[PDB]
């Protein structure tokens, strides 16, 4: 689940920083790109970013 | 999957958790932790569990233990007035006797609860796991012993009762004294801490892990911390999560553990404690090269989660908060291992009486030795309980002044002696007249007066 | 609280207004915001979840002193607060206070989540020890749950076999919360007070050495290896064990 | 280093300074 | 902010009727840093004119005036 | 809170010390205070010790030392008859002095030949004969709120410290009821407040409407044994200005309200010093600080888990624990050298809550509900213009609105207030003209407010029981009682820990006895003259017998003293462990949730240093000191840190445009350098410096400098 | 089964309508829960009527006094709440009150449009005197239970239209408990000992009824509803 | 209003009849103990059927083994208890069981009658080998309480007529809980989230029904009955 994904995400990746930031900017793009595509009000671009980086990417 | 039949409350859940942790995520654990607090509560409730002055049992031989102590003092003063023995003297014990009793009580009570309470509060919460301590549960029923005066004179007559009986005044005052002192203190050492850290952090501000390369193979040894046969720290922990400069070598009665650079996880500890090793050498950032910081590799696990630190983290300021804090609570036995007596090896302990004098009497200096560490007092030659020879001073709450009654003060147990002066005030209005000693004159041992 | 949560989140919300279009300009919003239109207490909290928040009890050297938290609305004016986290912040509830801040860049959200989110930090950075720990009464719940009331008679020396059977029995009080009883469980105990060695094996027939233990009771030899596995445990402890269990894996 | 970046605003030897770096 | 919204809000909303004239809308008025460029100077500024100014001036206003047009600043009257 | 704030005495002050310049042992209980300064008593903060109050009995000699009342014991035996002994202004009476807690043989004689005594600042085993002095009582050294604790004798001190104080902070209520078990010592306390109204003299009441007791200026038997004997100058007989008024709802130094309903009947017989109507929170003419409700001790899951309190709903449903508060609001108008600025009924931009609940001068009518944004009083301002952006001239043009010119600083209720309006108090040339030099009107306005209890309120007992409400349970879910009577608080059982305040169970219990017996009972700390706890076999005793006067039976269970069964509302069962139960007297505390709530999206900044204006009233902001940042950089990804350091406090432009940038719907832009840097430059520069903050760019590495 | 009686019901004198209600058989735990369940609902949501809003008219608002009358406004109201008043229209039947003289004042004084009625007069109200006026009228409703100035007249009519919040209660208190009917042999059984006190305006019994009603109600459409 | 709705019915699979059940609203005094009230009764007294008495016939009594079969008698039974069996007759619908060979045995093997049929076969009973001869039959009944033969029966059975005690349960587990459902501009409200798991032999729903039944039943005699 996203929670365990969020865990697995950084349970087997680069510096926990290093990750984040790239999670971050990603979502940044996930927000910039697809700007207000699917409302996303619920699945924050960050959340997206995470899942698509903690499961999709994995 | 390991079913566990055990009374869980404080610690049982503590290590549990960890266990979980390692073996599962956090995330899970959390959500565990939760579900179970949730138990916690609801059962608690369901039990329904109240306390009261009555719930504050009294340990019956409260009595004997006590007024015995009293007649102690009777002897005390007996010769005291009678100038066999006298004031700094008998009095530095009309004092000790109290605090020995104090242990005596400490015992009768806990011992008692230890053998009572079919899931009673003082056993369901206190004694087991809860705010209940002992410390304050002593004098939730126990008898307070001496305490002190505003500064550090331990006033003579102890704080005889506890809070059922409720004090009577004087105490009440006395009691206050303390509490005030405690207070104003607090009002101070508050800052004092905060102050520290602030230094600490300043001095230790940016040792940031910069760098995995590092180099070097030297470290440092370790060994449990072991004041007296009391060994403070299972080596084990102390090893936690460091890296093993070289191979931890068991008595070769086995072969090679942990080469090297081996983040030393617990399991590994706990065992290689129990391969009896004795020290080991652990990439000490006290050395190891890493610019203005400690080698990422020569640092080791980060207790933030019991896993090596990440990177680019100012472990310095972090190592400051850690220290800093608890500093605050620097305040500046139970499980009836025996009773109110403690680590009495085989038979004997040695002190001073001149400032006590009332016959077989005494305040305190140190203790010696022969540490079989089992009921008899202090010596060798085996007691009843657990027979393996040892040797050294041994903390024995019941300390000294012989039991003119029930114990000559204990609750300062010590496993710097400057002077003071004997009041010999007029004990009455009459024709003073000394003799049989008349004051061998001098200006050597007193000075010049 | 609702009062504060707004202001904290003020803008973000208005944004959402304009997104939903309900609000046109901002002053539009502004005004509407004070009118507390349905959205004000409807939109908001969509703006809000996911969006971590950081709490802190007074100036706090300790990093864990402040963590990330999910803002759920609530009525009166306090901050609700979880017991497990209390020790960390070291809070009474005798009137302490805390303070909230909220993070903006989105990036700054990330790393709230990612690395302060009060869940994931269990254990003292000053010492591997955990720091979440069920602390008081909740201990003694668990205690009391799991204690060992003597004389335990109702449903004592009974027998059970998984399903959480014994449970059912418990709601039917077939046994007593405190009441030793056999339970079929092929797993491992730990009992405390290890007993491993047998005691009084029952040498009779097939696999019948069949053998006791201060807790266990079991079937090896011809029978097999452990066909029997009844645990001498009170019906509470089973709960507990269960409760973990399922929370843990599944 | 750090303590300034703060005093000063820019961010930290770590962060992007450790990422981009 | 509110303000600066205004800017653009406008901008577009103006900037959707006669882009050339829109220039004078900012020339003889603000939308930049003159209040002003007196029609006089402005008339010739864009293309030298005397009979093509206050006409398109009012035209512009009344155009972006009336509901649907002025009804956009109706709420953002900043 | 008064008394104790009059007979407070202090060490500081000009002539005194300072906190700093005096440290510690100058804060301690010099053993002479005994009897003269309640040791239990102190703020803290630093001031511990610096501020004591006065023992109960103490008082001072014209020199201004504290003569201490005592009792002359002859042959070690006080004759009692002695009207005390007003000597011992200093502790060095030097003598056998007895601590006023003595098992005393009836008829004088002491009893134990081991009576302690102080002496030369020492306690000392003494015998009954050779002794001089006994204290008048065993509860004199203590002071207000300290010698009042129901069962003091039985607690930690300090805790009792806290106690006292709490007691001073209990708001007063609509009708604070005299508690149940009280220390006797109070009627007085009330009486001398001077918050009540006291038979001045004498008389048998006659006319008493709720605003005065014309038993006074009426002229009959009240006012007229307000004619019995008939004062020096005063209105010696008639209907006398013994017209005491009596005053309703005036604000307090804490915004609390006060009032004294007639209380007395009509046609009846009063003597001086009696008491006529009651102050805020006093009741039978005696002190009454809070109320008394039935409590249980159990560990209610979560709510109450720790330092949390539950509550039935009936609690405040019966209007208990709700108090008043009222409120000053003034506002004033003032000749700008632009002009006056005023007070109109009229203001631009109005309609409901504006030009609606508004007088002809834009004031309010007395007695008007208001709410959180409405207008108290409306006034405008000569704003004019003389500085505008062309875009504003546009938007006119389009609407060609020839805009108005007048800021309009009405006065609005801020937010989170309610409540009728009591009053107004205009102040101008004619209206007293009490205003700054050049002001015209000043207006006060007063607004009041019931408040029920509600989650979030320090609320505590008389024994340092600092607790906060968490959930309120609708009444039909609490464990009620065997008689179904729903209990209603439920504190945590395990008590007398670090608080060492076991004292409070004692009395709960007790209460409950006099709660079932339905009879109040006074008492005193140090129930001595009894080898055993004494208080312990009282209380039982009473219970005990309390059964049978109603035979309710579950009133008292020797087995498990005062434990009871309890069901529980939610479903209907007790448990393995019976829980104690008592009534108990709680008390609710001023600093109320609203008193501490805040938020700031953004608001006003600083002057010099633009960082939000954080001070408590007005949109302040949480300060992130070093140790706080020591929790941020100590963590991992610390952007936040950064930004927090700036865009929400300083890059000025940074602030804004962020804000914006979210309103846009995207992220935010990279920050810049905060201010207060730039400031520091300045100073330093202003002090013989040559700061070159500067870059080193090009392949030719380029050294510059900057703003 | 479920056979019931009333050991003794003094539901006549009002205040406490003490009325034990002895059941007969029940099932294991039934008495407890089936007793309980009432209790709850009994307490909790029946109908009651009571004042809500008051019309002094001497007066702005609560903090006035009013001449000649011993008791500051509030408490008057406060004595409002507890007057006791059955209705039938279940609407706002306003009764007045205009008193004077020197005196006390009793619940009965209120001049409401009947179909409502004092339950039981002589509840002490206020104490007018000299040249007072005791100008009063005020409302009634049959509101749910303990309306806390929520679903009542608030932030509205205020011109002397001050209102209260209030209870609605019908019932003061209630217990019950459970004993073994001694049927253990075949199967231990159960009797429920209800009892209940109501304010007065209503016997018990019908109270029960009412409840029961409610319950039955509730369950009724829960049979495989979905 | 006050209508329940199945949301997570998984009755399909043997047990886990699991079925969240939501109630449009609830009004005050519901779920917290109306939910409750069920729960209790749900658990507590429905109908179930299950074995009680067993007829090994190889065997005196519990402590025999029996050849060729892996599992000492007891546990067999013990595995009795949990087989799962719906009746409709509730009478002595005795099924047999006789089986040889080398094998495992399951409820299906048991020659129980058309009545007390298997719910769900494959409950593993037991394990025999070497053509070991079985001799099983045993009883069924319908019955309420989880009920020990101590109260069940001690007697007539006296020839391979060994019996068990047992449950009857229909339902494994149940929760619920409650939310405030806003619509409070019209009183805060309430939804009950029941959910329930039954063993299998019965959906939920009808379980409900049944309960409800019961309640209503007792709730009918509560309106002024006495």
């Amino acid at each position: 689940q996203i929670m365990h994904r969020a865990e697995d995400l950084i349970s087997a990746a680069s510096n926990r920083y290093r990750i984040t930031v790239q999670v971050a900017n990603r979502a940044k793009r996930r927000r910039y790109e697809e700007f207000e595509s699917a409302e996303d009000a619920m699945m924050k671009p960050v959340l997206r970013a995470i899942i698509e980086m903690s499961d999709e990417l994995t | 999957m390991i079913f566990r039949n055990r009374v869980v409350d404080k610690g049982q859940l503590r290590n549990l958790i960890s266990w979980a942790f390692t073996h599962y995520g956090t995330a899970r654990t959390a959500v565990m932790a939760d579900k179970l607090k949730d138990l916690g509560f609801r059962y608690a409730t369901r039990a329904g569990v109240s306390i009261s002055v009555d719930d504050l049992m009294v340990p019956p031989s409260k009595r004997s233990l006590l007024e015995a102590a009293e007649e102690e003092i009777r002897a005390t003063e007996v010769r005291y007035q009678r100038g066999e023995i006298t004031e700094v003297e008998r009095f530095q014990k009309v004092i000790d006797t109290w605090n020995g009793t104090s242990e005596a009580l400490k015992d009768e009570v806990v011992t008692h609860f230890k053998q009572t309470n079919p899931l009673n509060s003082v056993y369901m919460m206190a004694f087991s796991g809860a705010r209940g301590n002992i410390s304050q549960v002593r004098q939730l029923v126990g008898m307070r012993g001496l305490m002190a005066d505003p500064q550090g004179e331990i006033i003579d007559l102890p704080i005889k009762t506890n809070f059922r009986e409720g004090l009577t005044v004087t105490e009440y005052i006395i009691s206050s004294y303390g509490a005030r002192k405690g207070l104003v203190d607090t009002a101070l050492r508050t800052a004092d801490s905060g102050y520290l850290t602030r230094r600490l952090v300043d001095v230790s501000q940016d040792v940031i892990i910069r760098e995995i390369d590092c180099g070097t193979t030297r470290g440092i040894p370790v060994r449990p911390m072991t004041e007296g046969s009391k060994t403070l720290i299972k080596l084990s922990t102390r090893l936690l999560g460091r890296v093993v400069g070289e191979d931890v070598i068991h008595p070769k009665t086995k072969e090679v553990i942990a080469p090297r650079n081996t983040p030393i996880s617990d399991d590994l500890a706990k065992e290689i404690e129990k391969a009896g090793v004795a020290e080991v050498v652990v990439r000490s950032p006290l050395t190891c090269e890493a610019a203005r910081s400690v080698c990422q590799h020569c640092y080791g696990w980060s207790l933030a989660h019991a896993k090596m630190v990440d990177l680019g983290e100012a472990v310095g300021i972090i190592a400051a908060q850690s220290i800093g804090e608890p500093g605050t609570q620097l305040t500046m036995q139970q499980v009836r291992s025996k009773m109110d007596g403690t680590i009495k090896l085989p038979r004997k302990l040695r002190t001073r009486t001149h400032r006590t004098r009332h016959g077989e009497d005494a305040l305190f200096v140190e203790s010696n030795g022969i540490m079989i560490l089992e009921p008899r007092k202090e010596g060798s030659e085996t007691p009843a309980p657990q027979e393996i020879h040892v040797t050294q001073g041994s903390t024995i709450y019941i300390v000294d002044g012989q039991q003119v009654k029930k114990g000559q003060l204990l609750a300062e147990v010590a496993l710097n002696t400057e002077k003071a002066v004997k009041d010999v005030a007029s004990d009455l209005a009459g024709e003073v007249k000394f003799a049989e000693v008349v004051p061998e004159q001098k200006t050597d041992r007193q000075g010049n007066t | 609280p609702r009062e504060m949560a707004i202001e904290l989140f003020q803008p973000f919300v208005i944004n959402r207004l304009i997104r939903s279009g309900m609000v046109n300009n901002i002053k539009a919003a502004k005004k509407l915001i004070s009118r507390n239109d349905p959205s004000v207490w409807d939109v908001l909290e969509e703006v809000i979840e996911g969006h971590p928040v950081m709490l802190n009890r007074a100036p706090t050297l300790h990093r864990l002193g402040i963590q990330a938290f999910e803002p759920i609305l609530v009525e009166g004016r306090a901050i609700q607060l979880h017991p497990l986290v209390c020790p960390a912040f070291n809070a009474d509830f005798d009137g302490d206070q805390m303070a909230v801040h909220v993070p903006l860049s989105l990036e700054s959200q990330a790393e709230a989540r990612l690395l302060m989110l009060a869940s994931n930090n269990i254990l003292s950075p000053a010492t591997g020890r955990p720091i979440i720990t069920p602390s008081q009464d909740m201990v003694l719940g668990a205690y009391y749950l799991t204690a060992e009331n003597p004389g335990a008679t109702k449903g004592a020396g009974k027998y059970f076999a998984s399903l959480d059977d014994v449970i059912m029995a418990f709601q039917q009080e077939q046994i007593d919360l405190h009441a030793y009883v056999y339970v079929r469980f092929d797993g491992d105990v730990e009992s405390d007070q290890p007993d491993t060695e047998p005691v009084k094996v029952t040498t009779n027939e097939d696999g019948s050495r069949t053998v006791l233990y201060k807790y266990r009771r079991v079937r090896e030899d011809a029978q097999g290896n452990v066909i029997s596995q009844y645990i001498y445990t009170t019906p509470g402890r089973v709960i507990y064990n269960k409760a973990i269990q399922e929370a843990l894996a599944s | 280093g750090l303590k300034e970046n703060v005093i000063i605003g820019r961010l930290i030897p770590a962060g992007t300074g450790y990422n981009t770096y | 902010v509110s303000k600066n919204l205004l800017r653009e809000d406008l901008e577009k909303v103006l900037d959707s009727l006669s882009p050339r004239e829109r220039d004078v809308l900012r020339l003889r008025y603000g939308l930049d840093d003159g209040r002003m460029k007196t029609l006089e100077e402005i008339g010739q500024i864009f293309n030298v004119t005397r009979e093509r100014i206050r006409q398109i001036e009012a035209k512009a206003l009344r155009k972006l005036r009336h509901p649907n047009r002025n009804s956009v600043l109706k709420e953002y009257i900043r | 809170a008064e008394l104790t704030h009059k007979r407070r005495l202090s060490a500081l002050g000009p002539g005194g010390l300072t906190r700093e310049r005096a440290g510690f042992a100058v804060r301690d209980i010099h053993p002479s205070h005994y009897g003269r300064i309640c040791p239990i008593e102190t703020p803290e903060g630093p001031n511990a010790g610096l501020i004591g109050s006065l023992a109960t009995h103490a008082r001072v000699n014209q020199y201004g030392f504290l003569e201490t009342p005592f009792r002359p014991v002859e042959n070690g035996r006080v004759r009692f008859d002695q009207p005390a002994a007003y000597m011992t202004a200093d502790e060095e009476d030097d003598l056998r002095v007895a601590p006023g807690d003595i098992p005393v043989d009836e008829n004088g004689y002491i009893i134990g030949p081991q009576v302690p005594v102080r002496y030369r600042q020492e306690f000392s085993t003494t015998t009954p004969e050779q002794v001089d002095y006994v204290a008048v009582s065993p509860v004199q050294i203590v002071s207000v709120a300290t010698s009042m604790i129901p069962f003091l004798e039985h607690d930690d001190a300090n805790r009792a410290l806290m106690g006292s104080n709490m007691q001073r902070q209990a708001v007063p209520l609509l009708k604070p009821e005299r508690p149940l078990v009280g220390t006797g010592l109070e009627a007085q306390g009330a009486r001398d407040s001077g918050m009540v109204i006291v038979s001045r003299t004498d008389g048998d009441v006659v006319y008493v409407d709720a605003t005065e007791i014309r038993v006074r200026v009426s002229g009959q038997l009240p006012t007229a044994s307000g004619k019995s004997t008939d004062n020096g100058q005063l209105t010696s007989q008639k209907g006398q200005e013994i017209r005491y008024t009596v005053s309703k709802y005036q604000r307090s130094n804490q915004d609390t309200c006060l009032n004294q309903k007639p209380l007395v009947r009509i046609g009846e017989r009063v003597v001086a010093g009696q008491v006529l109507a009651d102050g805020s929170s006093t009741e039978g003419g005696e002190l009454a600080l809070g109320q008394n409700i039935v409590v249980a001790y159990m560990p209610w899951e979560g709510y109450n888990y720790e330092d949390a309190i539950l509550i039935s709903e009936r609690l405040v449903q019966d209007d208990i624990y709700t108090s008043i508060h009222i409120e000053k609001y003034e506002i004033e108008a003032r000749q700008t050298k632009l002009g006056p600025e005023e007070i109109t009924r009229e203001i631009p931009n109005v309609g409901e809550d504006a030009l609606r609940q508004l007088d002809e001068q834009g004031i309010i009518r007395i007695g008007a509900w208001v709410e959180a944004g409405d207008i108290l009083v409306g006034k405008v301002t000569p704003k004019g213009e003389s500085d505008q952006p062309p875009e504003e001239k546009l938007l006119r043009a389009i609407f060609g609105e020839k805009a108005r010119d007048v800021r309009d600083n009405s006065l609005r209720v801020p937010n989170g207030e309610k409540g009728r309006v009591v009053d107004v108090r205009l102040f101008t040339r004619e209206q007293g003209d009490e205003l700054p030099p050049g002001a015209n009107m000043v207006v006060r306005v007063y607004v009041a407010q019931k408040r029920k209890i509600q989650v979030g309120d320090k609320m505590a007992g008389r024994h340092g029981n600092k607790g906060i409400i968490s959930r309120i349970l609708p009444i039909e879910d609490m464990p009620y009682l065997p008689d179904g009577s729903p209990v209603d608080i439920v504190l945590n059982p395990l008590g007398v820990p670090s608080r060492m305040n076991v004292g409070q169970v004692f009395e709960c219990l007790l209460g409950w006895a006099g709660h079932t017996l339905g009879v109040r009972f006074k008492i005193t700390p140090f129930d001595e003259m009894y080898g055993e706890e004494s208080s312990r076999r009282i209380v039982h005793g009473k219970l005990q017998e309390a059964r049978d006067e109603t035979g309710k039976d579950w009133v008292y269970n020797p087995d498990d003293p005062g434990k009871i069964m309890v069901y529980d509302g939610r479903t209907g069962e007790a448990f393995d462990r019976p829980v104690t139960i008592g009534v108990a007297y709680m008390l609710k505390l001023v600093h109320l949730v609203d008193d501490k709530i805040h938020a700031r999206s953004t608001g006003p900044y600083s002057l010099v240093t633009q960082q939000p204006l954080g001070g408590k009233a007005q949109q302040g902001g949480q300060r992130f000191g070093e140790m706080e940042v020591w929790a941020l950089e100590a963590f991992g990804a610390a952007y936040t840190l950064q930004e927090l350091l700036t865009v929400k406090s300083d890059d000025m432009q940074g602030r804004n445009e962020a804000l914006n940038a979210i309103v846009k719907g995207k992220a935010i832009p990279r920050p810049g350098t905060p201010e207060s840097f730039k400031v520091l430059m300045r100073e330093l520069q202003s002090l013989g410096l040559d700061i070159a903050v500067h870059k080193v760019e090009t392949q030719a590495d380029g050294s510059s400098l900057d703003v | 089964q479920f056979q019931i009686e009333c050991v003794e019901s003094n539901t006549e004198e009002s205040r406490n309508h003490y009325s034990k209600f002895i059941l007969e058989p029940l099932e294991r735990g039934q008495g407890t829960t089936v007793g309980n369940a009432l209790r709850r609902v009994l307490l909790s949501n029946l109908e009651g009527t009571a004042v809500t809003a008051v019309r002094i008219a001497g007066v702005s608002h609560e903090f006035a006094t009013v001449p000649g009358v011993r008791e500051d406004v509030l408490e008057i109201i406060m004595r409002m709440k507890e007057v006791i008043l059955k209705s039938y229209s279940s609407q706002a039947q306003i009764g007045r009150l205009l008193v004077n003289g020197p005196t006390t004042i009793t619940a009965s004084h209120f001049d409401l449009p009947s179909e409502v009625e004092v339950i039981d007069p002589t509840q002490y109200v206020a104490t007018i005197a000299e040249g007072g006026k005791l100008e009063m009228e005020f409302r009634i409703e049959r509101g749910k239970g303990y309306r806390t100035v929520e679903r009542g007249r608030e932030e509205a009519t205020s011109l002397d239209f001050l209102q209260i919040d209030s209870i609605f209660m019908p019932v003061r208190k209630v217990n019950y408990s459970v004993e073994e009917v001694r049927a253990d042999g075949s199967i231990p059984k159960d009797r429920l000992l209800l009892e209940v006190w109501t304010n007065g305006s209503i016997s018990p019994q019908e109270a029960l009824s009412s409840a029961a009603g409610i319950l039955v109600d509730l369950f009724n459409p829960l049979k495989d509803i979905s």
